[PDB]
């Protein structure tokens, strides 16, 4: 069996692999999250936006549970196979432990398997950045991220990809108390935040929302074009 | 003791596997070889050049039978022709042991061609330097292959490997048809090689294999001798 | 001679097709310094090897490239000895295991099929080198007669009418090659009589008895027998006197 | 030993797989494969490249591989990694058969082989697959399907694509020319003849240079065939007289 | 003896060294060249 | 001579030579000599063990290991590999006897750590063993036998052999002797005096000769030689060293 | 490309040296001063503890390995408790199949064949470190010296790590009175040859002195701050 | 044989020819990059502190946990890559709960150390199993409880070395603050004091200003357990500076 | 006993003028080979 040490310390004590992984996060589709009182939102951006594809089979939004959802920035591949332990470790821990996953444990299991990545023999780490949203037990949204590294912290919005900087300026400058309130304005907050990076409005953003005891709802064209034009309405005045 | 366990074979910058490159090489220096499907059969014809007297002809064959209806020839490196005739025999085995019925030998292509590809990406190891011909008459029709070091069969009417394989293949361009007896298959396949031979060309100097309804066999050096007479 | 990537440290393709490694280790053979020549007759076949002695406090019984693979099969080993010793013992192990699996003794050309194949087997894996020694076997097959085969580094064997190895190949490959032409029906005497001859004509020492091995096996004694300083010396007075 | 370690699943300083993207241009030198997906049915055509008239052609096809009752692929790239592929996906459809008595749906099937180009893209030291393939099936979920595969593992659902040589231009024409939701087997057949007309520019479009196949559905069962040559040269002809047709 | 053999192998080597890095780097230049200009389909 | 193509044992240099092997040799031609001579009635080791520091005990680092009831053994080299190999020896003896039941030829241990040692000559994963040592028996129905090993794993027997730094005067010096005809009791004497002529007192400042013979004297059993006749044989090589 | 006779431990150098080796004998050589000694009748290693800094508890150096028998480190710590564990299993295990005391020699024998075995495998790397083994047995007082070329040496006294030329020099100028000296003044001579490793600012206290001591009827016993004072009285 | 690149042309069990790990030199290099970490040990107690390092506001304090819990008696404050200290973590935990099912007592933190530190030299390649670890862990650690020793405190770094500190401070700014540390270091100072020099030092090391939620600090005293400090507990000690 | 240094000095001069020459050749087939493509060249027999 290969055994090679792939990821191994540099000087000055970089790991230069899980730093190209990084970069690969960097290329990736911007993708955006922010945590509200009884909802949370995620979006990502579609640099895909060509007409000949089927919309279904390149989500990049993948519900882990009926509680925990995901997005991610990177490889696809990757993430389609860390989402596939992320869904099986949901499946076992709801055997073994009779109550569906917190947040923070499936987090704690993806940033895990990527640290793994990291350190393990004759493998590269995950190219890939997630953004693991959802609801507790107890009704308390939660919103995590977990970098290649294998480092994961909960914030209250963030934005992983392309465009993370200006996305994470802008929602340091626009998430305030009043600006998660309802559905509508987490949702609109979530769209701007894109709006600042995306090319075009609308067709080139990709948009889910979870709400208390209620499943992953993958919010349709028509949707994401009256809301844009709610913004655009609110950008007027 | 513990091999290597990376692919030797890699893509190139340019988008290209080398080593399957080099390995062409390899199989377009090596002796010709020629193969000729006939309508009642197929015929194998490679030369045997040995570089002195000293070389017992009979002690190595070229041509060499896998089953009673399955035999094939090579240009290119004869141990790795030697590796790949045991491995296609015990594929063979395999075969009759799970079906009791002698092997297609389609499959016996694809299965080499399986063989090919796995020393192609596995571990330590280089890409086989021959391309093989596999002749076989099964369902009765008769059958010819060519499976290049890469693992890539393709089914053939009449072609040439080795040296000066381009203008044997276009010597058999203009001199084959459908109609093609296995005698006038042999008479083609000879001067194909005569085409690039270099000196006289006598018994033990080429290597001729048929197949056909009865099966496959090695013709011997008389009925070698019988048909250079008839040119 | 195109060189690319390390197509020179492991075996691995040149540009042009060509195995390096393979290539320096027939070098290899030619490095231990001696030539080895063979030949076989109408029931009889001879395997002749330059015994040097560099130093006089070596037993001389125990410099041998002549090694006795089973009760009737012969072999001299031209090249790297310790290489030339692990080819002797895997070709005793299979000749040994053949019989334990098939109730007959091997035939010398599958036994030299077999070591040709291990030999093709380092010739193919990349994190062994091949062995850089030669083996020349030599038996009296039940039907087909005397046989003498070889197996080199690249893992090819073939069955000789009389061959050579060692750093006077070719000379000695040319010298019986003029000699097999004329095709004067051989004999034991003849056949042994050729074989040092080329020896010493490719060398140009004029031996005395204690500086070549002769090992023979006939169709009459089928016994693998390495030929004793008297026998060795008969033959060469035999030189001699014509 | 790492001095001769070709290190092929490691990341570059820029955060790219080349050995992926090095697959990827064989790839792009290979056949032209492109698949049509109708509203009846969903159809795959493939450039030829092997046209040398010493060629015998015996099987089913060259380049459209049977997968299951109910599914067909094509591929582009290198032929050895195409069968072990292809024999793979034959094992996973018959697995889930075995497993669950019914057929795979298709987006399964190249969820799993595209997991596997992922294995080979992620550990091990072996170089990648460089074969994309191009899948048409249909399912009691979904339809008719057209599916599409990466070296690293990637796939999308694609409703018209090409992969092999010229595919840029190709994906072009269907971009302009492909109607949603309203193309029917011979509107896509005729589609993929016009496009083949313009991808292979140096070959002139003969019936023998092209292999397609149509995935359709009859009394409850798929039936996968390939197009004769009759039929091809009768579409060939037709695309040549609208040609013709256009000039005045 | 023996030494002034070993400086000048290590000489050559750094030479060697000197140049190899040279090709590399030269290599690495091309392939950045190359495969830039297009982004990766497999990140996304 | 090398730079590109002695990185590997699994590596043959252009000109056919493993260039690693080669290394070890150039190690064990580094160490202090260990001299070995065959007589009538046994095996006489001797061996210049330098003290590096005055620190040690008399008897640190021998280098006249016992690997088996029968068997001595003499180390030049790296003392770590020679330690290993006298392991390897001492295993080989050991299974020899639980298997066959009765104790084990030389010429048959001589092969089997040969063999040991020339498969660590093929592969890049390992690295050649650093120590050429030699192995010495005596029973009454096979004689003295005395043998060499080295790292690339060729055996050959001596009627005298030396190894290390003074290989080349000590086997000079050697020859002059007549060791067929003489008896363990003044090979011992002679033994000295070879290790003190080669041995240079103003390079290495101080050794103590260890020695030990196997033989008819001492029954077959390998030992040690007693201090009285170590003393005896000191006097005699001071003396002749005048 | 690079020095390429350094990084691997299973490639000879054109002068028939392995670097590997080399380097771990270095990583020994980096260590802090250990000084071991043995009368007729004790064996008694003493060791110079460093510190990282002074709010730092100095390192631990004198490692217990057997009823009867005991170490002194210098070089890397993990490698030392590995070795260190290691000879503590074969020590139980010796007692457990034969219910004797397992001689020293035969345990620096496996300590020497078990860091040999790394030193000619690739990927493998030299245990660097470098054990001063004080034990009794039968055969009297012990003390052994193990480099990480696998190489052992059975010393009368040694001195291994940083500095360790001076303990040396002073150990040799009074290996005569050695065998004689009772336990205090083998101790004292020990604590003297540790002390000339030390620099001319700094001179032995209960913190940067250890004292472990195996004798005919004394338990290997480590002596730590508080009890080393009855041995440092009377120096200078 | 081109584009291979000098990150790998050596093996990661290599010494260095001053006879240091090179895998082991990097990991401490990496260490100086990581969090600021301090730990005191007085007669009365053990306290850690570490800075946050808070990236942006949107990241919640509460989720970026430097300092965990190995036991009722023995905490752990970490610098540098945090992803790998939580296998040290695990490690140290099963280690502590396999020696409470054993032997029915409470693991001495010394033995704990000892346990976790001897992963740090096991990395390798192919001469180990599949799953070997294959780099050093870039992480420092400092292990601080009470046992029947009293209060403890320990440092293990990547290079496997533990040691008992009376005071240490590990991460970017382990020199000054060590040296602050030095200069208000008693042998017999309280745990009150402790707690007030190390925010003291945190605040002199740190780029942000020191605050509530920007650092954690944890006391294991010889009566109760681990504990975190919270706000409403925190400030009530950083108002004091 | 110069001499003998001077000989070393020439023989260690050409030696590397000969690897420079080697590696140059074998860095020119290797660009020619593995990079730089034709536009014109149709792929090998096993690309399809
Ligand atoms: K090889």
């Amino acid at each position: 069996s290969y055994d090679r040490a792939i990821t191994v310390f540099s000087p000055d004590g970089h790991l230069f692999q899980v730093e190209y992984a990084q970069e690969a996060v960097k290329k990736g589709s911007t993708a955006v999250g922010v945590r509200g009182r009884d909802i949370v939102v995620l979006g990502v951006e579609k640099k895909s936006v060509a007409k000949l594809q089927d919309e279904r089979t390149v989500r990049k939004i993948c519900a882990l549970d009926d509680n925990v959802c995901m997005a991610f920035a990177g490889l696809t591949a990757d993430a389609r196979i860390v989402i596939n332990r992320a869904r099986v470790e949901c499946q076992s821990h709801r055997l073994t432990v009779e109550d569906p996953v917190t947040v923070e444990y499936i987090t704690r299991y993806i940033a895990s398997l990527k640290q793994r990545y990291t350190q393990s023999n004759g493998r590269r780490p995950f190219g890939i950045s997630a953004l693991i949203v959802g609801f507790d037990f107890d009704g308390t949204p939660r919103l995590y991220q977990t970098d290649p590294s294998g480092t994961y912290h909960a914030w209250k919005a963030n934005a992983i990809g392309r465009g993370a900087k200006s996305v994470r300026e802008f929602l340091e400058k626009n998430y305030t108390d009043e600006a998660i309130e309802t559905d509508d304005l987490t949702i609109k907050l979530v769209i701007k935040a894109l709006l600042e990076v995306v090319q075009s409005g609308g067709k080139n953003i990709e948009l889910a929302v979870m709400r208390r005891d209620q499943s992953l709802k993958i919010l349709n064209p028509e949707e994401i074009e009256k809301y844009v034009a709610e913004i655009e309405k609110e950008k007027e005045e | 003791e513990r091999g290597y366990s990376f692919s030797l074979t890699t893509f190139s910058p340019s988008g290209k596997l080398v080593q399957i490159e080099y390995a062409l090489a390899a199989v377009a220096g090596g002796a010709p070889s020629v193969g000729i499907k006939a309508a009642n059969g197929v015929v194998l014809a490679t030369e045997k050049k040995q570089k002195s007297i000293l070389y017992d002809e009979r002690s190595v064959h070229k041509v060499e039978p896998i089953t009673k209806h399955i035999g094939l020839v090579y240009s290119g490196m004869g141990p790795d022709y030697r590796v790949l005739v045991h491995r296609a025999r015990k594929l063979a085995q395999q075969y009759y042991l799970v079906y009791q019925e002698p092997i297609p030998t389609a499959q016996l292509v694809q299965r080499v061609a399986s063989v090919m590809q796995e020393y192609t990406q596995s571990g330590g190891v280089r890409p086989f330097g021959v391309s093989l011909l596999i002749c076989g008459w099964n369902e009765g029709r008769p059958y010819l292959f060519q499976s290049d070091p890469s693992g890539a069969y393709f089914a053939w009417k009449a072609t040439a490997m080795g040296k000066n394989y381009v203008n044997g293949k276009t010597f058999l361009e203009k001199r084959y048809n459908e109609d093609l007896e296995l005698e006038d298959a042999i008479h083609t396949a000879i001067l194909t090689l005569k085409e690039s031979f270099e000196g006289q060309m006598t018994e033990d100097n080429i290597e001729v294999g048929i197949c056909n309804e009865a099966g496959f066999r090695r013709l011997t050096p008389t009925e070698v001798k019988d048909y250079l007479a008839a040119i | 001679g195109s060189s690319a990537g390390f197509d020179r440290h492991i075996t691995i393709f040149s540009p042009e097709g060509r195995l390096y490694q393979v290539e320096y280790a027939f070098k290899a053979i030619n490095q231990g310094g001696l030539t080895s020549v063979a030949v076989r007759g109408k029931d009889c076949a001879v395997i002749v090897t330059q015994k040097k002695v560099p130093d006089k406090l070596l037993d001389s019984s125990t410099v041998t490239h002549l090694f006795k693979i089973t009760e009737n099969i012969g072999c001299v080993m031209t090249g790297m000895t310790a290489d030339s010793r692990s080819q002797v013992q895997r070709a005793r192990y299979e000749a040994a295991n053949w019989k334990y699996k098939y109730g007959y003794e091997i035939p010398v050309d599958m036994l030299c099929k077999r070591i040709a194949d291990i030999s093709q087997v380092y010739t193919q894996n990349a994190e062994m080198r091949p062995l850089g020694c030669c083996m020349i076997l030599i038996g009296i097959d039940e039907e087909q007669g005397p046989q003498v085969y070889k197996c080199d580094p690249a893992g090819y064997y073939c069955g000789f009418k009389a061959t050579a190895a060692g750093v006077k190949q070719t000379e000695s490959t040319s010298f019986l090659e003029k000699k097999v032409k004329k095709k004067f029906d051989w004999t034991f005497e003849q056949t042994v009589e050729t074989a040092i001859t080329c020896l010493s004509t490719v060398l140009s020492i004029d031996f005395k008895p204690s500086e070549i091995e002769v090992g023979v096996v006939t169709v009459e004694n089928p016994k693998f027998r390495i030929l004793t300083e008297a026998e060795i010396d008969a033959h060469l007075v035999a030189l001699a006197e014509r | 030993s790492r001095r001769y370690d070709s290190r092929t699943t490691i990341f570059s300083p820029e955060g790219r797989l080349y050995q992926v993207e090095y697959a990827m241009e064989a790839i792009g030198h290979a056949g032209t494969c492109l698949g049509i997906l109708a509203n009846d049915g969903v159809l795959l055509a493939a450039e030829r490249r092997n046209i040398h008239k010493l060629l015998d052609e015996v099987f089913f096809s060259e380049k459209i591989y049977k997968l299951n009752e109910d599914m067909a692929c094509s591929v582009a790239g290198i032929t050895s990694d195409a069968n072990v592929l292809t024999n793979e996906l034959r094992l996973i459809a018959q697995r889930y058969l075995l497993q669950y008595q019914e057929p795979i749906p298709c987006e399964q099937l190249v969820t799993a082989l595209c997991d596997i180009k992922q294995a080979y893209t992620q550990f091990g030291g072996k170089r990648p697959f460089g074969v994309s393939l191009l899948y048409i099936g249909w399912d009691k979920h979904y339809g008719f399907q057209l599916y599409q595969s990466d070296p690293s593992g990637n796939y999308g659902g694609w409703k018209a694509t090409c992969i092999g040589n010229n595919s840029a231009a190709a994906v072009s024409m269907l971009k302009q020319d492909y109607k949603e939701g309203e193309m029917t087997l011979k509107s896509a057949l005729a589609l993929a003849i016009k496009v083949l007309n313009k991808t292979m520019d140096v070959s002139k479009l003969s019936a023998e240079k092209v292999e397609i196949a149509t995935l359709t559905r009859e009394n409850g069962k798929t039936v996968i065939r390939v197009l004769k040559q009759k039929e091809v040269e009768q579409l060939i002809k037709k695309h040549e007289e609208e040609e013709a047709k256009a000039e005045r | 003896e023996e030494k002034v053999r070993e400086e000048y192998e290590e000489i050559l080597n750094t030479k060697l060294a000197e140049q190899y890095d040279a090709f590399v780097k030269f290599t690495h230049d091309q392939i950045m060249r190359r495969y830039g200009e297009q982004p990766a389909s497999y990140v996304s | 001579i090398g730079t590109g193509y002695d990185l590997s044992a699994s590596t043959f240099s252009p000109d056919g030579r493993v260039f690693q092997v080669e290394y070890a040799m150039k190690a064990v031609e580094n160490s202090s000599t260990a001299i070995g001579i065959r007589c009538k009635d046994g095996v006489v080791f001797g061996v210049e063990k330098l003290v590096l520091s005055k620190l040690y005990e008399e008897g640190s680092n021998k280098r006249l290991f016992n690997v088996d009831r029968h068997v001595g053994m003499a180390v030049a080299g790296l003392l770590a590999d020679a330690r290993s190999l006298a392991d390897i020896a001492r295993e080989e003896a050991s299974n020899f006897r639980s298997n066959f039941g009765y104790n084990i030829p030389l010429k048959h241990l001589a092969d089997r750590v040969a063999m040991y040692v020339h498969a660590y000559t093929l592969y890049s994963a390992v690295r050649p063993f650093g120590c050429s040592f030699m192995l010495g028996s005596y029973s009454v129905n096979d004689g003295a036998q005395l043998y060499m090993i080295d790292p690339s794993g060729v055996s050959y027997g001596y009627w005298g052999c030396a190894i290390g730094k003074a290989r080349q005067a000590a086997k000079t010096e050697i020859e002059k002797l007549q060791m067929k005809e003489m008896t363990c009791r003044d090979i011992v004497k002679e033994v000295a005096k070879i290790i003190y002529i080669v041995h240079d007192e103003v390079k290495d400042k101080a050794f103590e000769l260890e020695l030990s013979w196997v033989g008819e004297l001492t029954n077959g059993r390998h030992e040690i030689v007693p201090k009285d006749i170590r003393e005896e044989a000191e006097k005699y090589a001071k003396e002749s060293l005048k | 490309f690079r020095n390429q006779y350094d990084n691997d431990v299973t490639v000879w150098s054109p002068q028939g040296r392995i670097h590997q080796i080399e380097y771990a004998m270095e990583a020994v050589k980096q260590g802090s001063a250990t000084v071991g000694l043995k009368s007729k009748t004790h064996a008694v290693l003493v060791a110079l503890k460093r510190a990282q800094s002074e709010l730092a508890a100095h390192q631990k150096k004198i490692l217990h390995v057997d009823n009867h028998i005991g170490i002194s480190i210098a070089g890397l710590t993990a490698d030392a408790r590995l070795l260190c564990n290691f000879m503590r299993q074969e020590c139980l295990d010796s007692r457990f199949v034969f219910d004797r005391p397992l001689p020293v020699s035969r345990l620096v024998s496996l300590i020497g064949s078990k860091t040999q075995i790394p030193t000619q495998r690739y990927g493998r790397r030299p245990y660097g470190v470098g054990l001063l083994i004080a034990g009794y047995d039968d055969m009297g007082p012990h003390i052994f010296q193990t480099c990480p070329s696998a190489n052992y040496f059975d010393c009368r006294a040694m001195s291994i790590g940083a500095r360790s030329q001076s303990a040396r020099t002073y150990l040799e100028r009074h290996m005569s009175e050695f065998m004689e000296c009772n336990l205090n003044e083998l101790v004292k001579h020990g604590l003297r040859a540790l002390r000339e490793t030390l620099p001319a600012e700094q001179d032995l206290t209960t913190k940067n002195v250890s004292i472990g001591i195996v004798g005919k009827d004394l338990e290997f016993t480590i002596y730590d701050d508080d009890d080393v004072s009855p041995f440092l009285e009377g120096l200078e | 044989m081109f584009l291979t690149r000098s990150e790998y042309d050596r093996g990661v069990n290599t010494f260095s020819p001053e006879g240091r790990l090179f895998q082991v030199e990097y990991a401490i290099e990496a260490i100086k990059l990581g969090s600021t970490a301090i730990g005191i040990q007085t007669s009365e107690g053990v306290c850690l502190a570490v800075e946050k390092r808070i990236t942006s506001p949107l990241m919640e304090p509460s989720s970026i946990e430097k300092i965990v819990e190995i036991d009722a008696h023995i905490g752990c404050a970490m610098s540098g890559l945090i992803a790998d200290a939580k296998t040290l973590i695990d490690k140290a935990r099963v280690e502590t709960q396999n020696h409470w099912f054993t032997y029915n007592e409470t693991m001495t933190v010394e033995s704990v150390t000892q346990a976790v530190s001897n992963l740090a030299l096991q990395f390798g390649e192919e001469d180990a199993d599949p799953g070997a670890m294959s780099r050093p862990f870039g992480v420092a650690l400092l292990f601080g409880g009470v046992d029947e020793k009293g209060p403890q405190l320990f440092h293990m770094d990547p290079s496997g070395t533990f040691v008992q500190c009376d005071a240490r401070a590990i991460g970017s700014a382990s020199e000054g603050a060590q040296s602050s540390l030095q200069e208000v270091y008693h042998k017999s100072m309280t745990l009150k004091e402790a707690i007030k020099s190390s925010l003291i030092i945190l605040k002199q090391v740190m780029e942000e200003k020191l605050n509530a939620t920007n650092i954690e600090l944890a006391t294991v005293q010889p009566g109760q357990n681990f504990h975190m400090f919270t706000k409403e507990e925190l400030e009530e000690v950083i108002k004091d500076i």
